[PDB]
């Protein structure tokens, strides 16, 4: 019990950002990259190598 | 190709060789998984044994291969890995009628199986241990197990025939038939139980492809 | 006559569209895929081939009761006639010892490897021998005059039906009746409404069997060693209804194939 | 370790015929494929002859097709060497050497310690240019070698390779396909090239890198080297 | 004191949630249906496949199956470069390491046994077994050529020392069987899901739990990092996928379906993170917006369920193993 106690202290005591920065960052992330994925745009026969 | 690329074929088509070589030679395999409580006979239920996370015994009747699985010795959630034996030929449930207190763990053990997703239509070779032991023990203790609704001959037909009806009560639906025999450890065939039971089940499951069934 | 073509033309239908869901039910489903109902496919492909190729000129013959084609026209058209007949004839023999195979070699039946090789000849040998049966009627073996296309060789009929029908008919009979004996003693070894389904289906498929096509052969036989004709052609079109019905009793008692109709 | 260990030969009477042999030891023989190389006295290497894993594949030269017979004995571990109608220019030091094709792979990875044949008395040309070159110790080089025609392929790779024979050693591959190293070789020795023009370079001279090195391309049956250009200090 | 400590976090995460990662992706563009079709199918496995993974090349890629044969494809030209026979044919994982020269392998024998891919002798060897584990060996995953972490089904993951053979850290903490693995791109930290519906982050080096995370109601079968290490990727058998956040320590996004009623087996994102690829029961692979929690496509090509399935580095292509005995290639 005591060791589950110090584990959700430790758990506890970090520092949270907001939500929305969270989600601000990632869909920076994702439009970043986006040009860079294949799967997402996909590529000319050319470039695809499972053509 | 750049005749690199050709010898690599040429590899890539040994190798598939020797893979259909592997499958045939696998595929004239019984596989049975090997279930019940704990002391009820799992390990000793067939003289020939030839072999903590998983044992697999094996040995060979009338040109057979069989090959026997014990899961029990994982000790970890059941769920998540016993669809690996989905395919297996039939389970061989082994039950210790001479323990009258793992009796109701080894029923609540058998409805879980029985009515798996995975083994709705897995046959169940069911196997009653310790009928010599049961015989004598019968005398003393009588109703210590199915308090409520055995009223019942206190024979030794009577009380195990008893015994075998509320583990078939619970196969609840068709397609799966269980085949009880009842054994003793001092001396037993019991590789011929298993092989006629295996017989029995391929022949059934071979009508219902050709559609007599 | 224009009233054989409406009753021929709905029987004709029949046996397409009956096979024609066989075809496709097997096809589509992949718990269908197997190598039992492919041999049923074969027998499938059999009774549509009858359909689709030979029986439009039959029809033709009912009408206009003479042959306005070419004589090489009536050759294909006999050939043809006999060879698709004698592979329905034979896939129902390669059904049977199929049905055997899974009763008395249960496990070489389990095995993928060895039922692949298994039902591939059958299926081979079954089509080949209907061709070579059929092949020497396009030699101009048939004596059909100018103005009629029929079959006028007794010689050809005894040799060509002893081994379309009977050696096959008798191996079918033989096999299913085996495999009601293997199926009694298993039963007297040993819900059970199962036990008296698989009797009902080997007693249906035997007696659509016999009666659908023994009737013709038999007639040809004590024909070639009088009897009228009205008969004589009611009796050729009780074998051409051995491929209308075929499909049903095969298919229409699995389970399997059933929901794949209803899909 | 991995060994190959040629026997048989030595003399031969013109239009007789001898038998060639290989023990394999210390690798999964039955997984490579084998070559035959030869080396006339004072001559460059020259294939002469290729069986493949399982023996599916066999390969001749044109001056020993018909004459020459390369068989295969996986369970002996043995690789064989037929021939018949021996001539003047049979006489070389025959060499084994063990090759493996998968994606990726190494062939021509290791060579014997060869067998010498004494007979008492289209084709992609390799050129290298240089036939000597005097070095010094802790200076570079840069050895090249041309091809008749383009070793770069449609799937992206170069099929050329480097190798080198010291005196009185056989030879070691250094480069596969033109850039990749080769196991045990140090990091000294580069490759670069594009399609028809390739060099070897040398950054730091060492006493061991005295030798012929030898272009070899893979594109196409039957295999060609390059007459082989000396480095001397 | 353990209630009021809970209570606590539940009203630190509350106060971090001023909205909805929904309302901040509802002036993006939809991602449109995205159509990907079988380029490859990779046959000669002859059981169920339970698990792979795609080499750093992308080019190379193992598969395990229940067959006891572990395969090394070349998925380009669909050549077989090797053929693993395995000691143990109830693998349940399979790892390829990134510098191409090992792949690992484990399941029910309770061992993540490695391979030698390169070696001077023509054939593969094992290397090492991994031997401590007390349940089922659920996921291994290389951090370099001496370093793999395991995760088993005694309700632990091990860091082990491939070359003395032994774990250099034990990490505690699950309730349940511990399912999945993924290591961050730095391979600093690492997540798990397991059987008692919680995620933990896990610090390498230190050997303790950072934080973890709950709101499935069900196993966690699979686990996956987004590319930026940020956040990361839940599937469960409660037919829900779920995106966590560890910076701000709770749920951002839910993906789930009315019409689909059936577990996760495997999940894997895009390269730019944009689609989160999840494997089912139902036979089929759904790929989902990861920022919208929309329904961008499916791959239905599969007769049997998909057990695993992982996207290229270069994110040219993703693989699909099922138990029908087959892998696809997709783009
Ligand atoms: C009236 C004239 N026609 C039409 C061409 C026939 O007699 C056909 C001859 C047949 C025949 C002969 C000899 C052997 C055989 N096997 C299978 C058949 C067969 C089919 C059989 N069909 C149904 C009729």
């Amino acid at each position: 019990a005591r060791k589950l106690v110090e584990q959700l202290k430790m758990e506890a005591n970090i520092d949270r950002i907001k939500v929305s920065k969270a989600a601000a960052d990632l869909m920076a992330y994702c439009e970043a990259h986006a040009k860079e994925d294949p799967l997402l745009t996909p590529v000319p026969a050319s470039e695809n190598p499972f053509r | 190709l750049s005749a690199e690329d050709k010898a690599a074929v040429e590899r890539s088509k040994m190798i598939e060789k020797n893979l259909k070589e592997d499958g045939i030679s696998a595929a004239k395999d019984v596989k049975l998984l090997l279930l019940g409580a704990d002391n009820s006979g799992k390990s000793t239920i067939v003289k020939q044994m030839k072999i903590t996370g998983i044992v697999e015994t094996h040995f060979t009747f009338k040109n057979l291969h069989f090959r026997l699985f014990d899961v029990g010795g994982q000790r970890s959630e059941r769920k998540k890995w016993i669809h690996c034996f989905e395919d297996v030929t039939a389970i061989i449930f082994c039950v210790d009628l001479s323990d009258y207190n793992r009796m109701h763990e080894s029923l609540m053990l058998f409805d879980s199986i029985c009515n798996n997703k995975f083994f709705i239509d897995t046959s169940i070779i069911l196997f009653l241990n310790k009928k010599d032991l049961f015989g004598e023990k019968i005398k003393k203790s009588p109703l210590t197990i199915c308090f409520p609704e055995y009223t019942g001959p206190n024979t030794y037909e009577d009380a195990a025939a008893y015994i075998q009806a509320q583990f078939e009560s619970k196969n609840r639906s068709p397609n799966k038939e269980i085949y009880c025999h009842m054994t003793c450890a001092t001396d037993t065939n019991n590789a011929q139980v298993i092989f006629d039971a295996v017989t029995d089940i391929i022949i059934a499951n071979n009508l219902r492809g050709c559609g007599l069934y | 006559y224009n009233y054989y073509a409406t009753l021929l033309t709905l029987l004709i239908a029949v046996i397409v569209f009956g096979n024609v869901l066989v075809c496709m039910a097997v096809s589509r489903e992949k718990a269908l895929q197997t190598t039992t109902n492919y041999l049923i496919v074969s027998l499938a492909v059999a009774d549509l081939l009858v359909a689709t190729l030979v029986m439009p000129w039959v029809v033709y013959l009912e009408v206009v009761g003479e042959w306005k084609f070419s004589r090489i026209h009536c050759d294909i058209f006999v050939t043809l006639d006999v060879m698709m007949c004698t592979a329905s004839i034979l896939n129902l023999c390669a059904i049977s010892i199929d049905r055997y195979t899974a009763v008395a070699m249960p496990m070489l039946y389990n095995t993928r490897y060895s039922s692949k090789r298994r039902v591939t000849v059958m299926i081979s040998i079954v089509w080949v021998l209907s061709f070579t049966i059929s092949c020497p009627l396009l030699f101009g073996l048939n004596n059909a005059d100018q103005n009629e296309c029929i079959i006028a060789n007794p010689a050809f009929v005894v040799y060509s039906s002893i081994v379309s029908f009977y050696v096959p008919f008798i191996v079918t009979l033989l096999v299913y009746i085996k495999i009601y004996i293997v199926l009694r003693r298993r039963r007297k070894r040993v819900s059970q409404q199962k036990e008296k389904k698989a009797t009902q289906m080997l007693a249906i498929v035997l007696g659509v069997f016999i009666i659908c096509w023994l009737p013709f052969f038999i007639t040809h036989i004590l024909n070639i060693h009088n009897i009228p004709p009205v008969l004589y052609s009611a009796f050729t079109w009780l074998g051409y209804v051995n491929s209308a019905v075929n499909p049903i009793i095969y298919t229409t008692f699995n389970i399997e194939f059933r929901k794949a109709f209803l899909k | 370790d991995v060994q190959l260990v040629e026997s048989g030969g030595g003399l031969v009477q013109p239009g007789g015929s001898r038998k060639l042999s290989c023990s394999a030891s210390g690798f999964a023989f039955s997984s490579f494929g084998m070559h035959w190389v030869r080396q006339a006295p004072e001559k460059g290497l020259e294939w002469v002859a290729y069986i493949s894993s399982g023996s599916g594949t066999i390969y001749y030269a044109d001056t020993v097709k018909g004459r020459f017979t390369i068989s295969r004995d996986d369970p002996k571990n043995t690789l064989f060497l037929q021939m018949t109608s021996l001539r003047s220019e049979d006489t070389a030091m025959y060499y084994c050497v063990r090759s493996i094709y998968y994606y990726g792979s190494s062939p021509f990875d290791f060579w014997g310690q060869g067998t010498t044949l004494t007979v008492s008395s289209s084709d992609i040309v390799m050129t290298q240019a240089t036939s000597s070159v005097p070095v010094t110790p802790g200076e570079s080089v840069s050895i090249s070698c041309r091809s008749s025609k383009s070793l770069l392929h449609s799937n992206g790779n170069t099929y050329l390779y480097w190798f080198l024979q010291r005196p009185g050693q056989s030879p070691q591959l250094l480069i596969y396909r033109m850039s990749n190293l080769a196991s045990g070789v140090p990091d000294r020795f580069s490759g670069s090239g594009s399609g028809t023009a390739f060099t070897l370079t040398i950054s730091r001279l060492e006493a061991e890198d005295v030798g012929v090195y030898y272009c070899m391309q893979h594109l196409e049956y039957p295999l060609t080297f390059g007459a082989g250009t000396k480095l001397e200090l | 004191e353990a209630e009021q400590l809970k209570n606590q976090i539940r009203d630190a995460r509350k106060a971090c949630a001023d909205a909805t990662l929904s309302q901040i992706t509802n002036n993006i563009d939809p991602v449109g249906r995205i159509q990907m079709r079988t380029r490859r199918t990779l046959r000669g496995h002859l059981a169920k496949i339970y698990a792979m993974h795609w080499g750093t090349d992308s080019r190379l890629l193992v598969s395990a199956s229940q067959d006891g044969k572990l395969i090394i494809w070349d998925s380009y030209t669909t050549n077989k470069v090797h053929a693993i026979p395995l000691r143990s044919s109830w693998v349940m994982t399979c790892a390829y390491a990134p510098s191409g020269n090992y792949v690992a392998c484990g399941g029910l024998d309770n061992i993540c046994s490695i391979y030698n891919l390169k070696t001077r002798e023509g054939n593969v060897r094992v290397s090492r077994e991994l031997a401590g584990h007390t349940g089922y060996l659920s996921c291994c995953r290389f951090l370099d050529d001496n370093q793999i972490v395991t995760s088993s089904g005694d309700t632990t993951c091990a860091l082990w020392d491939i070359e003395t053979g032994q774990q250099t850290t034990t990490f505690t903490g699950h309730t349940g069987d511990v399912m999945s693995l993924s290591l961050a791109p730095d391979t600093r930290l690492f997540v798990s899901g397991a059987c008692d519906a919680s995620a933990k982050l896990w610090d390498v080096r230190e050997g303790m739990c950072r934080q973890t995370f709950t709101g499935h109601e069900s196993d966690i079968n699979a686990i996956c990092f987004f590319p930026n290490g940020n956040a990361f990727a839940t599937g469960s058998d409660d037919a829900t996928c779920r995106l966590f956040d560890l910076r701000a320590d709770q749920e951002l996004m839910t993906y789930s379906h009315d019409n689909i009623i059936c577990g996760i087996t495997s999940v894997s994102f895009s390269k730019s993170g944009r689609l989160l690829l999840a494997g089912y029961d139902d036979f089929n692979c759904n790929v989902w917006d990861a920022l919208k929690a929309d329904r961008a496509g499916v791959l239905a090509g599969h007769d049997n369920r998909v057990s695993c399935l992982g996207v290229t580095d270069d994110g040219m292509a993703v693989a699909t193993g099922s138990w029908d005995s087959f892998l696809k290639i997709w783009n």
